[PDB]
RNA sequence: UUAUUAUAUUUAUUCAUUUAAGUCAACAAUAUCUAUUUACUGUUUUUGACAACAUGAUAAGGAUUAUAAAUGGUAUUGCAAAUUUUAUAAUCAAAACUAAUUUAUUAUAUUAAAUUAGCAUGUUUAGAUAAAACAAUAAAUUUAGAAGGUAUUGUUGCC
C-alpha cells in the first residue's frame, strides 16, 4: 500500500529524553466518525427493490389496457346501449391512453 | 438608497470594478511584468464563477448571484400601517374587524366611509 | 418588550482565556444575528401572509372553532357558542402580537454595525 | 446580610450531634454515583492515554503491531548494548521456565563464545 | 504459496 | 480465563471458582482493568440484557420462564381494570412479556381515554422489547384510545406503525396480518369521516384501495361463512357470484335510494348558498329521480358509481352500516345511517368536492401603473373599441 | 416539499465554494426536522413516495442519531474500524490520525530587508489550493507528465 | 422553531479552539391538568397524620401519584342509565356519551366510567 | 502565510462542519400526546426510568 | 443540554463523560406564573382565586 | 512521521555576534541595563503602553503582559464616544455614580 | 521529560508552542473536516442484528376471505413469528381431508406451505415430503408443466427438505435456476444458511458444487451467510475437483468473514464442538487450507525474530 | 504556517542561555520545550 | 432556510451602512 | 454518476434536459429575457457585495481617492466611513451640473434640508404618504401638505 | 563618620503519629437487509526503576536600582530521560511512637451519631531562644565613597 508510511520514529533514546509527543494532539473540529453509508449489495438491493415496484404499476396499467379487448368487443361484435360500461369504457379508455379509441 | 439601485449594485463589479479593461500592460515598467493577454477564447463554455473579461457583461470573475433575488422582507408593521380604503373596503366594510384607531384614525377613518 | 419571548436559549461558552471567549461571544452573535434574522423573517413573511384581505391562512379550522366552543360554560349567560368569525378574529388578535414581537426583533438585529457594535 | 459570607441559604445545620450514621442524614445523603469520584475513577488512571483506548488497538491501526511502552524500549536497547559488548551479567529470568529448563527436540543453540 | 488452485483445463475458447 | 466469561449467579462462592471476576493483582490485569474503566455508560446493564433474552433461533420470542405466573397476574389484573396496579407491578417483569400481556394492558387504557399511556406501553414493547407489541390486537386498542381522546393526529401515527416501514415488516417479519390490518384500517376510516376529517381520511383509504383490501368486510364475513362449511365438508369458493349475493352485499343495494336522494339534496341545499340557482338545471349533478333511484337497483348504483368514480361507493356503504359500537344503523336507524353515509361518499371523494365548489370572482389581469407598484392598470374588457382582443395579446 | 429538499441538498455550489466539501449537504439535516413535523401534522411518513424513501431513509441514517447510540458511538473500535475501512478503501488523506503532512512552505521574504530573520509563529495543516505555486509559474500540467510523491532521504 | 435550534446545537463543532459551550433552552410547554386523573375532591374522612410521614413513608405509605381510579364499572342486576349515573355520581347524558357501544344495558357487562365522574 | 486569519469562521466552513455530525433524535422535543402518569415511569427494567 | 466538543469528544470516554454531563443536568425547572391560572374553567368555575 | 511537523521549516538566525552593549559585564539579565537606568522623570512609571487595560491578557509562563490584539494597540479614543470626558461611555457619572443612579432612577 | 509521555491534548507548552496555535492569535477554525459526508462508510456491525427475524419466511398467499375461514385450521401451524407444537400427523390429516374443500390451487399451497414451516420446525419433513410427492411435484415440477409454483412453495419446501436431511432438494432446486422458474435470487440469506449446512450435514460435496456456484452467480450476500453453515458445506468436501473449486471460491468472501471462518471452523471442530448437533466429519486438508487462506487475505504483521532467526549473514 | 518578524531567540537548554537581540519592545512571546527551551519573540 | 441565509449573498439585501473592514 | 458533477451546468444545460416540455420551456425563458430555470441547478452564490468592496479597498490601501472628506476627520461616523455614493436625494435638483459652479452645491443642501423638515411636518401632522394611495388622493394630500 | 532622610523597635516558646506483597494480550448485542460470532481457546525461554545501585530537572533561605499600582531568589530540596545483573515490599478499613525543622483549648456556662485522647495545680517564673516592617498609625543613638589574605568556589580556607 501507499497510504501507509512510518508514523513512529525508530526506537531510540531520543523518545525518552524529549518532550515530543508520542501521539498527535486531537483536532477539536474533526467530527467523530460513524458508520453512515450504503454497501454494494445494500445499494443493489434498494436498487432491485424499486425495479419491482414500478413493474407492478406498469403490469397493472399494461394488463388493464386490455380494456382494448374489452373495447374491441363493442365496435365489432355488438356495439352497445348508451348505458354505463359504454361511458365506463369511454371514461377509462380516454384516461387509459387510447385517446382515439 | 443608491440612485440607480438597479444598475450600480446589479453590476458585476459593484459599480467599482473596471471591467472596461484589456488585459494589457500599461506604459509603466512595474506592469511590464505582465503583457497584453492573448485573445480570449472564441468558443468557451466558461465556468460560472469566472469569465473572459471581453466586456462588462462578461467580467473576469462574475459576481451577480445566478439565483434570483427577493427584496428584503421589510420591517414595517402592516398591522398598524395606515392604508387607503380600496373599493372593496368601500364595498366589504361591514365584514371588517378593526381597532378603534382603524375606525377613527385621521388617515382614512373608515367610520365616515361606513356611514357614507 | 426588549425581553419578551416564547423561548429563551442561553448559551454559556467556556474558554480558558477571557479574550478567547469574548472574541467568540462576538462571533456567534454575528452568526445568530444572521440565521436569527433569516429564520424569523420567513415566519414574518408567513404572518403577514396569514392575515390580509385575500390572504387567508388563519382561516379557522373546523377543529379549532370547536375547541373554543368545546366548553360547557363560557363568558356571558349560560352555555356558549362563538361564531367562526370572532374565532378568526381571536387568531388575528394574536398574530398581531407575534408580528410586533417578530419585527421588534429584526430591528434590534440590524442595529449592531462594525462601527458601533455593542 | 451583615455577616461577611452571606449566602442566603442555610448551609450547615447547627445541630452539633449531626452525623452520617444518623437515620435522617442518610435519607438526605448524596450517593457518590456520577460525582467527582466517578470522574476521578476513569480520568485519574496511571496511563492517561489508556482511558482513550486500549493501546494495542492504537498500535494495530496507527502503527502495524503493538509496541511496548517507552520504558521497555529503554530496557530493551540497553540490554542489547551491554550484551553486545559485555556478558557475565545475563540472568536468564523468564516468566515461565519450561521453555528454558526443557529446550525442545530441535533448537541446539549455537555455542556462544 | 503459488499456485493455490489448478487454474483450469487447457482449452481453445475461440 | 479460557471460556468466554459467563457470570453465574447461583454458584457464586468466596473462592469464585469460575474466575469471572476482575481481580486486582493477577498477571494480565492491566489490560483487563483498563477495559473496565473504559466500559460504556451501560455495560453491565446492556450486556446482561443482550447475553440472555435473545430471540429464538427458530424465529419465535423466548417467552417461557418460571416468571409466567407474574404475566398471568397482569392479565388477571389488567382485565379487571386495575391499570395502575398492572403497571406498578409490570415494572417487576424482567423477561420479554408475551403478547397477551399488552393485549390486556392496552385494554385498560380504553375506558378512560388514557391515550398517553397506551402509546407509552406501545413504544416500550415496540422496538425496545423485540417487537412483540406489533400485534393487530394491540394497536386496535390504541386507535380506540385515540378516538375517545378525539386526537386525530395520532390516529394516523398509529397507521404510521400499522403498515410499518421496511424494517418492521421485512427484517423483523413482525407485520400486522391482513385481517387485523383491515380492522384497524376500518376503525381508522370509521372515526375520521364522522369527525369530518377531510384530507387525513382520504389518505388512509387509498391504502385499502392500493392493497385492494377494500372488500375485506365481505371477505371477513364470507370467511366466517366458510368456517362451518369446512367442518361439514361443504366445498367453499371465493368468487364474485357469492359477493353479488351476500347479505351485506344485498342490504346495501336496497338502501341505496335514500342514499341517492340524500346526497342530491345535500349537494343541492349546500350550493344554494354559493350558487343561487340550486333547484335548477344550472348544476353539474343530475337528478336521481330522473333515473334509477327509488327502485335504486335499476341505476342508483349506476348513479353512485357515476357521480363518485374516485372512491368506490359500494364499499363505503358497507362501512357506513355500523359504527364502532356494532349497532347496525342500517336496520335500527334508517335516516341517521343514510345521512351518515352522505358524509362518507362525500368526503372520501375528491372529485365530488370539485363539483361542490362555489362560483368565485374573475381576477382582472393587470399591467403595472406608472405611479406605484401596488397600483396597477386594470384590464376592463370594456373601454376598448377592439372587442375581440384579450388581455393576453 | 421533501422532493425539493433532497433535491436542494444535492445542488452543488460554484467552484469558489466547493473547494472543501459540498456545501448543501446540510439541507438533508432538515429532513429529521420535517419527518418529525410530518407526524404532529398528522401526515403519515409511510406514505412518502417509494422512490423518495430511498433518500429520506438516507437522511435519517445520515442526520438522525438516537442517544443510546450517541452514548456508544465514539468507541475505540468504532473509530479505528472507520480508519480500518478507509485503509482497505485506499483514501486516508482526509483522516486526521493517518494524515502525514511533511512539506513545510518556506517564509516569503519581505524585500524590505531580506536580512530580516524569520521563524514560525504558528503551523497549521491546510491543503494546497490555498497557496500552491502560482499555477502559471509552476510548470505544465504535471500529474500527466510526471508522477509525484515525497519520500525521505534514506 | 426547531430548524433554528438545530442550527444552535451545531455551534459546538466550529467553536474557537479549546472552548466548550452549554445551552440553556427555556421553552413554554402546554400541560393538561385533567381533573379526571387528579380529582380535586374533599378531604379523606380519616385525615392522615404524622404517623404517615416517618422515614421510608414514601416507600411504604404512598402509592406514587396520580392515584389509581377505576374507569370500568359493571352494570348491576337492574340498574338503568340514570341508576348507573347515580352510583358513579356522573351525568346520565355524560354516561350515554361515554359508552358509545352501550345502547342497552345488559346486567353483567362493564360500563366505561366517564372521565368527568365524581 | 500573510496574516489573514478570519475574524469569523466563514459561512462555507459553517455548512461543511455543521453537516458532518447528526442531529440527536431526542432534541427534537415533540409531544402532542402528553405524559403517561401510570406507565411511562414504570417501563421495562432495561430502559426503565 | 450540554454535549462536549473537547478532548472528551471522541474516544472510549465519549459515553461515560456524556452520561455524566447529562445525569448532572437531570433537572427540568417547571415554572408557571400563578396569575396565569386565574382564568375560567371548562366547568365554568373560576379556576384559582 | 508524527514528528515530521516538529522540525523547523526555515533557517534560524545564526550566531556571529558579540555580547550586546553593557549587558553581561552579580547582574540579573532580565532587567534592561541602560533602559532601566533611564530616569523615570523622563520616561514615566509606565511599563506597558498606556492603553485600555482590557487589551492586555495576563500571559502564561512568561511573567509579562501581552496584547490579545496581535501587537496592535487601540488608543483610549476607541473605548469611548466622540470627545468623552475622562473617556467614559457617558459624561455624567463614574462607575459607582452610574451604578447607584441606576437604582435611584 | 521522562518515560511518562506528555498528553498532547492538555499541555500548554505543546498546545501553545509554535507548532500549534498560540493563545493570542485570532484562534479561528483552521480547516473544516468533511469526512463523513465525502467518503462515508456503511454500517457493518459486529454485534448481529438484534431484531432480525433469523429465519426463512413462508409468506401466506391465500385470498383474504380464506384467511378468515382458514383461521383455526391454520392456527395449529406456525403463525406470524409464533409456532405451536401440534404433531405433524395432526396437521397433514387436517390438510388432506380439508384439501378438496378448498377450491383454490393457490390457497392450498399456502396452506401446504405453513405445514412445511410446521414440519420443518418440527423436523418432520419426511412425512410432509410425501405431501410434496402426492400434491406439489406432479402439477408443477413434472415435465415442465405450465403451472409454475408460487414462490412460497419452493421457499417453504426447500426449508423442509433442508431442516430434516432429505436429498429431495436437488430435484426442486435444480428447477429453480435460470432454466426453471428462476426463483433463485428472491431467496433471503438465511435460505442458503440452512441449505448449505444440510448439505454439510448430509455430506453432499457435489451439492456444495451446485448451490455455491449459484451464490456468486446470483450475487447474494456471500459474506452474510452464517459461519456455522459455511463450515459444513466446506467440511463435507473431500474430493479433488471441488477442492479446487473452493480455493477459487474463498476469494469472493470478504476478509472480515474470512477472518472469522478460521475462527469458527477451529471452534466447531476442536474447542467448542458441543454446539454442533451433528458431529462434523473431520477433513484436515480443507481445514488447513482455510486457516492458511485466512492468514493470507489478512494483513501480514511483521514479526522479525520469527522469520530471520537462523538467517545466515552471507559475508561473501 | 503564519509568520511575523522575529526580535530575539533565546535557546535556554539546560546547558546555558544564549540571548540574541534585535531590539523592540515586544508582542506575543512564543515558547517551545520540545527538547531545547527556546523563547521566540 | 438555506445554510447561507439570503442576507449575505445578495445585492438587494446589502447593508449600505455596514462599513468595510479596513476603514474602522 | 456523482450527483454533484451531474448537476454541474458547466459544459452546458444539455445533460439536465430530458423531457421535451422543459426543453420547450427552455426556449421561452431565454427569449422573453428571464433566467433559464435549468441554469439554477448549479447555484452560483456570487461573491457577496461587501467582499467585492472589501477586495477593492484592500487593493487601493483604504482607497483614499474615494472616501469622503469627513472620514479623515476625528471620530468618523458610519455615515462617512462608507465610500462615495451618489445617493438618491440629489435626484431632483438640476441646477447642479456635473461640475458644481460657484455656490451651486451649497444651495442644494438647503433644498435637501428643506425637504427633510418637510418629511417631518408631513409626519407629525398626519400627511404621510401611504402605500395604497392613488393619484386622486396624492394631489389631495400633497396640496394639503404644501399648505 | 564627606556636602532625595528613620532599625531599638513588641506580640512569642513543652507538639507526637503510617499499615500485614501479587500487572507479562484484544473482543457492537433492540429500532440500518440475516454470520449462532451462543459459549471468536493455539501447551508454556528470561535477569534495571525493584526491598538495590542506575547522570541530568523548577525549592527553603531577606541585606544596599520604583514616588504617581510587585517584598521571596538556580545550583537543588526523597519518588524524574542512556551506569542495571540477589531478592514482589504501596493505602486495602479498625493499626503498636523516639521522631530537630511544631500556635494547644489556661477557671460565668464545656462530648449529639463512621472511632477519636485523664494527670503536668503550683508567682503567663532557668538557660537557650522566635518572628513584623506591606491598610494602617513606632519615620534617626547617624549613611555611598580609601584600604589586607599563605586561600585560589577562597576563614568550616590553608599552616
Amino acid at each position: 500500500l501507499s497510504q501507509n508510511v512510518a508514523r513512529t520514529t525508530v526506537p531510540s533514546y531520543y523518545h525518552i529524553r524529549t518532550n515530543l509527543p508520542q501521539r498527535k494532539p486531537q483536532n477539536q473540529w474533526e467530527g467523530v466518525y460513524y458508520y453512515s453509508g450504503i454497501t454494494k449489495r445494500q445499494q443493489h438491493v434498494v436498487l432491485l427493490q424499486r425495479k419491482r415496484e414500478r413493474e407492478m404499476y406498469l403490469r397493472q396499467y399494461n394488463r388493464q389496457v386490455a380494456s382494448l379487448r374489452g373495447q374491441y368487443a363493442a365496435h365489432h361484435e355488438k356495439p352497445l346501449a348508451s348505458l354505463p360500461e359504454r361511458l365506463m369504457f369511454a371514461t377509462k379508455l380516454a384516461s387509459c391512453g387510447m385517446h382515439n379509441e | 438608497q443608491l440612485q440607480h439601485r438597479d444598475r450600480i449594485i446589479g453590476s458585476h463589479g459593484a459599480g467599482l470594478v473596471n471591467h472596461q479593461s484589456m488585459a494589457t500592460m500599461e506604459i509603466r515598467s512595474n506592469f511590464t511584468r505582465v503583457q497584453n493577454a492573448a485573445p480570449a477564447a472564441d468558443l468557451f463554455r466558461t465556468k460560472v464563477h469566472e469569465g473572459l473579461g471581453t466586456s462588462d457583461k462578461d467580467p473576469y470573475l462574475r459576481t451577480l448571484p445566478n439565483q434570483e433575488s427577493r427584496p428584503p422582507e421589510s420591517s414595517v408593521l402592516r398591522v398598524a400601517a395606515a392604508t387607503a380604503p380600496s373599493l372593496e373596503e368601500r364595498q366589504c366594510l361591514h365584514q371588517k374587524w378593526g381597532t378603534l384607531q382603524y375606525w377613527l384614525g385621521d388617515q382614512y377613518p373608515r367610520l365616515p366611509l361606513f356611514l357614507e | 418588550g426588549v425581553c419578551a419571548s416564547e423561548v429563551t436559549y442561553r448559551i454559556v461558552l467556556e474558554g480558558f482565556w477571557d479574550h478567547h471567549v469574548m472574541k467568540l461571544a462576538d462571533d456567534v452573535v454575528m452568526f445568530l444575528k444572521d440565521v436569527g434574522r433569516q429564520v424569523v423573517d420567513e415566519k414574518l413573511k408567513s404572518v403577514r401572509a396569514s392575515l390580509e384581505s385575500l390572504s387567508s391562512g388563519g382561516a379557522v379550522d373546523p377543529e379549532l372553532v370547536a375547541a373554543f366552543n368545546a366548553s360547557l360554560k363560557g363568558p356571558f349567560g349560560g352555555a356558549d357558542r362563538y361564531d367562526a368569525d370572532e374565532v378568526a378574529h381571536f387568531l388575528r388578535s394574536e398574530l398581531e402580537r407575534l408580528e410586533e414581537q417578530c419585527v421588534g426583533l429584526i430591528n434590534r438585529a440590524n442595529v449592531p454595525i462594525p462601527g458601533t457594535s455593542n | 446580610p451583615e455577616f461577611n459570607t452571606f449566602t442566603g441559604y442555610p448551609m450547615r445545620n447547627l445541630r452539633p450531634g449531626y452525623g452520617q450514621n444518623l437515620p435522617e442524614f442518610i435519607m438526605k445523603k448524596r450517593l457518590p454515583n456520577n460525582t467527582h469520584y466517578e470522574l476521578f475513577a476513569r480520568r485519574d488512571i496511571p496511563n492517561e492515554d489508556n482511558a482513550m483506548y486500549g493501546k494495542l488497538l492504537y498500535d494495530m491501526t496507527i502503527h502495524g503491531t503493538s509496541l511496548p511502552s517507552i520504558y521497555r524500549m529503554h530496557k530493551d536497547i540497553n540490554k542489547a548494548q551491554r550484551n553486545d559488548r559485555k556478558l557475565s551479567g545475563n540472568r536468564f529470568k523468564v516468566l515461565n521456565s519450561s521453555g528454558a529448563k526443557s529446550p525442545p527436540s530441535g533448537f541446539e543453540a549455537i555455542p556462544d563464545a | 504459496y503459488t499456485p493455490i488452485y489448478a487454474p483450469d483445463p487447457a482449452t481453445d475458447h475461440l | 480465563l479460557q471460556k468466554p466469561a459467563v457470570v453465574d449467579h447461583d454458584n457464586i462462592t468466596v473462592e469464585d471458582p469460575n474466575r469471572v471476576g476482575l481481580n486486582a493483582a493477577t498477571l494480565d490485569c492491566r489490560s483487563r482493568i483498563y477495559r473496565w474503566l473504559r466500559r460504556g455508560p451501560f455495560f453491565q446493564e446492556d450486556n446482561y440484557f443482550r447475553r440472555s433474552t435473545k430471540l429464538q433461533r427458530n424465529g419465535p420470542v423466548p417467552v417461557s420462564v418460571h416468571e409466567v405466573p407474574l404475566m398471568q397476574r397482569i392479565i388477571r389484573l389488567a382485565r379487571r381494570g386495575h391499570l395502575k396496579a398492572a403497571c406498578e407491578e409490570y415494572r417487576r417483569v424482567t423477561s420479554v412479556p408475551p403478547v397477551d400481556v399488552y393485549r390486556a394492558l392496552t385494554a385498560a387504557c380504553v375506558p378512560g381515554a388514557k391515550l398517553a399511556d397506551a402509546i407509552a406501553i406501545f413504544e416500550d414493547g415496540h422496538s425496545r422489547l423485540f417487537y412483540v407489541a406489533r400485534d393487530g390486537e394491540v394497536l386496535h386498542n390504541m386507535l380506540r384510545c385515540a378516538i375517545r381522546a378525539k386526537h386525530r393526529v395520532r390516529v394516523m401515527w398509529v397507521y404510521n406503525v400499522m403498515v410499518g416501514r421496511h424494517y418492521e415488516n421485512v427484517v423483523v417479519r413482525a407485520e400486522v396480518d391482513v385481517i387485523w390490518r383491515y380492522r384497524i384500517a376500518s376503525l381508522a376510516l370509521e372515526y375520521l369521516l364522522d369527525s369530518n376529517a377531510g384530507e387525513e381520511a382520504r389518505t388512509v383509504y387509498d391504502y385499502l384501495v392500493e392493497n385492494e383490501l377494500v372488500d375485506c368486510d365481505l371477505h371477513v364475513r364470507l370467511g366466517h361463512v366458510m368456517q362451518q362449511a369446512l367442518k361439514e365438508g361443504k366445498t367453499v369458493h371465493v368468487q364474485q357470484d357469492a359477493l353479488d349475493g351476500m347479505a351485506l352485499s344485498q342490504n346495501v343495494v336496497a338502501v341505496a335510494p335514500q342514499v341517492a336522494v340524500a346526497v342530491y339534496a345535500r349537494y343541492l341545499e349546500t350550493m344554494q348558498e354559493g350558487a343561487a340557482w340550486t333547484d335548477a338545471r344550472g348544476l353539474p349533478l343530475t337528478d336521481p329521480a330522473k333515473t334509477g333511484a327509488d327502485t335504486n337497483g335499476a341505476a342508483a348504483v349506476a348513479w353512485l358509481k357515476a357521480a363518485f368514480p374516485d372512491i368506490d361507493p359500494v364499499a363505503v356503504l358497507r362501512l357506513a352500516r355500523f359504527r364502532r359500537s356494532s349497532k347496525d344503523l342500517m336496520a335500527k336507524d334508517r335516516p341517521v345511517y343514510v345521512q351518515r353515509a352522505a358524509q362518507w361518499v362525500e368526503l372520501l371523494s375528491s372529485a365530488h368536492q370539485t363539483r361542490e365548489e362555489a362560483p368565485l370572482t374573475y381576477l382582472r389581469k393587470s399591467r403595472p401603473s406608472m405611479a406605484n407598484p401596488n397600483v396597477r392598470v386594470a384590464w376592463l374588457p370594456e373601454r376598448q373599441r377592439a372587442h375581440a382582443l384579450l388581455a393576453s395579446d | 416539499y421533501l422532493r425539493s429538499v433532497v433535491d436542494h441538498a444535492y445542488t452543488p455550489t460554484s467552484e469558489g465554494l466547493q473547494r472543501f466539501g459540498s456545501v448543501h449537504v446540510v439541507e438533508k439535516k432538515k429532513v429529521p426536522i420535517v419527518l418529525t413535523q410530518m407526524d404532529e401534522l398528522g401526515i403519515p411518513r409511510t406514505h412518502l413516495s417509494g422512490p423518495l424513501r430511498d433518500e429520506v431513509e438516507d437522511a435519517l441514517r445520515k442526520f438522525s442519531i438516537y442517544r443510546n447510540r450517541f452514548y456508544e458511538w465514539g468507541r475505540a473500535v468504532k473509530q479505528f474500524d472507520f480508519i480500518e475501512f478507509r485503509r482497505r478503501h485506499g483514501w486516508m488523506y482526509d483522516l486526521h490520525l493517518m494524515k502525514n503532512t511533511t512539506k513545510m512552505l518556506p517564509p516569503i521574504r519581505d524585500p524590505s530587508q531580506p536580512d530580516s530573520t524569520m521563524a514560525s509563529a504558528a503551523m497549521v495543516e491546510l491543503p494546497a489550493f490555498f497557496t500552491e505555486r502560482h499555477p502559471w509559474e509552476r510548470n505544465a500540467l504535471e500529474s500527466l507528465l510526471s508522477v509525484t510523491k515525497e519520500r525521505e532521504r534514506m | 422553531s426547531t430548524e433554528f435550534e438545530q442550527r444552535m446545537y451545531g455551534i459546538r463543532h466550529w467553536l474557537h479552539r479549546q472552548t466548550s459551550c452549554e445551552f440553556h433552552t427555556t421553552y413554554r410547554r402546554n400541560v393538561v391538568h385533567d381533573s379526571a386523573v387528579f380529582p380535586t375532591e374533599h378531604d379523606p374522612e380519616t385525615k392522615p397524620s404524622h404517623e404517615h410521614h416517618r422515614l421510608f413513608s414514601f416507600a411504604l405509605d404512598w402509592q406514587s401519584a396520580p392515584v389509581d381510579y377505576l374507569s370500568v364499572e359493571l352494570a348491576r342486576e337492574g340498574d338503568s342509565w340514570s341508576s348507573l349515573a347515580k352510583r358513579l355520581g356522573c351525568s346520565e347524558s355524560e354516561l350515554k356519551a361515554a359508552n358509545g357501544a352501550m345502547e342497552e344495558v345488559v346486567a353483567g357487562v362493564a360500563v366505561s366510567v366517564p372521565g368527568s365522574a365524581t | 502565510r500573510q496574516g489573514y486569519l478570519p475574524r469569523y469562521t466563514p459561512w462555507e466552513w459553517i455548512a461543511i462542519q455543521e453537516a458532518d455530525q447528526p442531529i440527536i433524535h431526542e432534541t427534537m422535543r415533540t409531544d402532542n400526546i402528553g405524559a403517561s402518569y401510570f406507565f411511562s415511569l414504570n417501563r421495562s427494567w432495561r430502559y426503565k426510568a | 443540554e450540554q454535549y462536549d466538543n473537547l478532548q472528551y469528544k471522541r474516544y472510549d470516554w465519549q459515553g461515560w463523560y456524556q452520561r455524566m454531563v447529562d445525569v448532572h443536568n437531570r433537572n427540568v425547572s417547571i415554572k408557571c406564573r400563578l396569575d396565569d391560572l386565574k382564568r375560567l374553567d371548562a366547568y365554568g368555575n373560576p379556576f384559582v382565586e | 512521521y508524527y514528528w515530521s511537523r516538529y522540525r523547523i521549516p526555515s533557517q534560524m538566525p545564526k550566531f556571529d555576534g558579540p555580547a550586546p552593549v553593557a549587558a553581561p559585564q552579580k547582574t540579573n539579565e532580565f532587567i534592561d541595563p541602560i533602559d532601566d537606568k533611564f530616569p523615570v522623570t523622563i520616561r514615566g512609571n509606565l511599563v506597558r503602553p498606556d492603553v485600555p487595560e482590557d487589551q492586555y491578557v495576563d500571559s502564561w509562563y512568561v511573567c509579562t503582559s501581552m496584547t490579545h490584539h496581535l501587537g496592535d494597540f487601540r488608543p483610549w479614543s476607541a473605548s469611548a464616544p466622540a470627545n468623552a470626558y475622562r473617556f467614559r461611555p457617558y459624561n455624567e457619572f463614574d462607575s459607582k455614580g452610574r451604578e447607584y443612579v441606576e437604582h435611584l432612577r | 521529560l521522562g518515560y511518562t509521555p506528555i498528553n498532547p491534548d492538555t499541555s500548554p507548552m505543546l498546545m501553545y508552542s509554535q507548532c500549534h496555535w498560540h493563545y493570542n492569535l485570532p484562534q479561528g477554525m483552521e480547516r473544516p473536516s468533511s469526512v463523513n459526508r465525502s467518503l462515508p462508510a456503511p454500517y457493518q456491525p459486529h454485534h448481529s442484528s438484534v431484531n432480525k427475524y433469523r429465519g426463512v419466511w413462508i409468506s401466506t398467499e391465500m385470498h383474504p376471505a380464506f384467511l378468515v375461514g382458514l383461521a383455526p385450521q391454520l392456527k395449529k401451524l406456525p403463525h406470524g413469528r409464533v409456532v405451536p407444537q401440534t404433531p405433524v400427523a395432526e396437521v397433514i390429516d387436517e390438510f388432506n381431508k380439508l384439501s378438496p374443500l378448498i377450491d383454490d390451487a393457490a390457497a392450498r399451497d399456502g396452506w401446504l406451505a405453513k405445514i412445511f414451516q410446521h414440519c420443518a420446525f418440527q423436523r418432520s419433513g419426511a412425512e410432509a415430503m410425501a405431501l410434496w410427492d402426492k400434491h406439489c411435484a406432479p402439477r408443477f415440477m413434472r415435465d415442465d408443466s405450465a403451472s409454475a409454483p408460487p414462490l412460497p412453495l419452493v421457499q417453504a419446501i426447500l426449508f423442509c427438505c433442508s431442516k430434516s436431511d432429505s436429498a429431495e432438494w436437488r430435484p426442486i432446486f435444480t428447477k429453480c435456476l435460470k432454466d426453471g422458474w428462476n426463483y433463485t435470487p428472491s431467496f433471503d440469506t438465511p435460505q442458503w444458511s440452512y441449505l448449505l449446512k444440510s448439505l454439510g450435514r448430509q455430506g453432499d460435496e457435489e451439492g456444495v458444487r451446485l448451490v455455491l456456484e449459484e451464490m456468486a452467480d446470483v450475487q447474494a450476500d456471500l459474506d452474510r451467510v452464517e459461519a456455522r453453515s459455511l463450515v459444513y458445506a466446506l467440511n463435507a468436501v473431500h474430493d479433488k475437483a471441488i477442492y479446487n473449486y473452493v480455493k477459487k471460491y474463498l476469494f469472493y468472501l470478504g476478509e472480515r468473514k474470512v477472518k472469522f471462518l478460521r475462527i469458527t471452523y477451529a471452534d466447531l471442530r476442536g474447542h467448542g464442538a458441543e454446539k454442533l448437533r451433528v458431529p462434523l466429519k473431520e477433513n484436515d486438508s480443507m481445514f488447513y487450507h482455510v486457516c492458511w487462506h485466512a492468514s493470507i487475505r489478512q494483513p501480514r504483521q511483521f514479526s522479525p525474530r520469527q522469520l530471520y532467526f537462523d538467517y545466515a549473514p552471507s559475508q561473501l | 504556517s503564519i509568520y511575523f518578524n522575529l526580535n530575539g531567540i533565546l535557546i535556554w537548554l539546560n546547558v546555558l542561555h544564549i540571548n540574541i537581540i534585535l531590539i523592540k519592545y515586544a508582542f506575543l512571546i512564543l515558547l517551545n520545550n520540545l527538547e531545547y527551551l527556546i523563547i521566540f519573540k | 432556510a438555506p445554510s447561507i441565509p439570503r442576507s449575505v449573498w445578495d445585492p438587494a439585501h446589502y447593508n449600505e451602512n455596514w462599513v468595510d473592514s479596513y476603514s474602522t | 454518476v456523482d450527483p454533484y458533477v451531474r448537476r454541474s451546468t458547466e459544459r452546458g444545460v444539455g445533460h439536465l434536459l430530458t423531457n421535451s416540455f422543459d426543453m420547450a420551456r427552455r426556449e421561452d425563458r431565454v427569449a422573453h429575457g428571464q433566467q433559464d430555470l435549468t441554469e439554477r441547478n448549479t447555484v452560483h452564490y456570487g461573491v457577496p457585495i461587501q467582499q467585492s468592496i472589501d477586495e477593492f479597498v484592500l487593493s487601493h490601501r483604504n482607497a483614499r481617492g474615494e472616501r469622503p472628506l469627513d472620514y479623515f476627520k476625528p471620530f468618523p461616523d458610519f455615515r462617512a466611513q462608507r465610500l462615495i455614493r451618489m445617493y438618491r436625494d440629489i435626484e431632483g435638483f438640476s441646477l447642479l451640473k456635473q461640475r458644481p459652479e460657484a455656490f451651486e452645491w451649497e444651495l442644494f443642501t438647503r433644498y435637501r434640508a428643506h425637504h427633510q423638515q418637510r418629511r417631518e411636518l408631513a409626519l407629525l401632522h398626519g400627511l404621510e404618504p401611504v402605500a395604497n394611495e392613488t393619484a386622486a388622493e396624492r394631489t389631495a394630500r400633497r396640496l394639503a401638505l404644501d399648505e
